[PDB]
């Protein structure tokens, strides 16, 4: 979407948290959002 | 944030705190979308009635902050702003239509365990996740109630509310550039953004690629966490072209 040269870095390394998704760990309330997707 | 909980360390690494330089004062929230671009609410930067019309030099941003009282040496980063961009059609006189602004940092920041960008929604993601009933997450260092201030970043998950219901909860003119969220009186759960939470992100975790996406920006509300009232957020996807134009312009 964004030209790396203007946007900088991040477009391809966004929304993944080092201390959670990167370590395969769920935060304490994240499931509430997932469950809200389930009908 | 009213009726929320403490955020765990590193739970919202895109969280940004917008500060007044002189005198030092926490003003709003914001979000990190890249190593050099920060998104926030336009009214956090420009709202003449509240004597707000900041220039790049009047502000500072803090990133990766865990406590508002101390300085995490090499953990939290303080950055100066190079340039400020306010949406040209931001309507501050009437209903805060297009309450969105971009700020470019003087120097890009290095990502870490405590600092990382949030994703901006693409057409496909926005379609499948931006639906009434689906819950998002709002974070902030703003007021704990209609007033005080927290010592730890606050968080609360809230369901997006159907347009017709948002429209009836207020007489302020709602636009397609806004969406509202919050529990109904009958749902038995509470929570809402409040004063100084403006600019903070309303994020959603995509069960698909497991990435967090910023769907909204805390923009306005009447009171905080009142029954039958809902928080209003700037509809980020709807204004992505302006974001594109600005970032790809400069
Ligand atoms: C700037 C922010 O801190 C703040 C966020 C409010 C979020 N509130 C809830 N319940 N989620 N915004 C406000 O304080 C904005 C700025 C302009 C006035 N305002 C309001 O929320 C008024 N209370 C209502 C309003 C006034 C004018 C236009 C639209 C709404
Ligand atoms: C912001 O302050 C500048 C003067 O320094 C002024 O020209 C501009 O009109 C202000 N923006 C307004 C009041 O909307
Ligand atoms: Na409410
Ligand atoms: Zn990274
Ligand atoms: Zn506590
Ligand atoms: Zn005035
Ligand atoms: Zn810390």
């Amino acid at each position: 979407a964004f030209n790396p040269r203007t946007f900088g870095s991040g477009e391809a390394d966004c929304g993944l948290r080092p201390l959670f998704e990167k370590k395969s760990l769920e935060d304490k309330t994240e499931r509430e959002l997932l469950e809200s997707y389930i009908d | 944030i009213v009726e929320g909980s403490d955020a765990e360390i590193g739970m919202s690494p895109w969280q940004v705190m917008l500060f007044r330089k002189s005198p030092q004062e926490l003003l709003c929230g914001a979000s990190l979308i890249s190593d050099r671009w920060v998104l926030t609410a336009a009214h956090c930067l420009l709202y003449p009635p509240w004597d707000k019309n900041f220039t790049e030099n009047d502000l500072l941003v803090r990133i990766g902050k865990h406590s508002r009282t101390r300085y995490e040496r090499n953990i939290e980063k303080i950055s100066m702003l190079e340039k400020i961009y306010i949406h040209p059609r931001y309507n501050w006189r009437e209903n805060l239509d297009r309450d969105i602004a971009l700020m470019k940092l003087k120097k890009p920041v290095a990502f870490s365990d405590y600092i990382h960008p949030v994703c901006l929604p693409d057409r496909e993601t926005a379609a499948s996740l931006l639906q009434a009933g689906y819950k998002g997450r709002v974070t902030g260092w703003g007021n704990l109630k209609e007033t005080g201030q927290p010592s730890v970043l606050q968080v609360v998950n809230l369901p997006i509310v159907e347009r017709p219901v948002c429209k009836d909860s207020t007489r302020i003119r709602i636009t397609d550039n806004m969406f509202c969220a919050g529990y109904k009186p009958d749902e038995g759960k509470r929570g809402d953004a409040c004063e100084a939470d403006s600019g903070g992100p309303f994020v959603m975790k995509s069960p698909f690629n497991n990435r967090w996406y910023q769907m909204g920006i805390v923009s306005w509300g009447e009171g905080c966490d009142r029954d039958g009232k809902y928080g209003f957020y700037t509809h980020v996807f709807r204004l992505k072209k302006w974001i594109q134009k600005v970032i790809d312009q400069f």
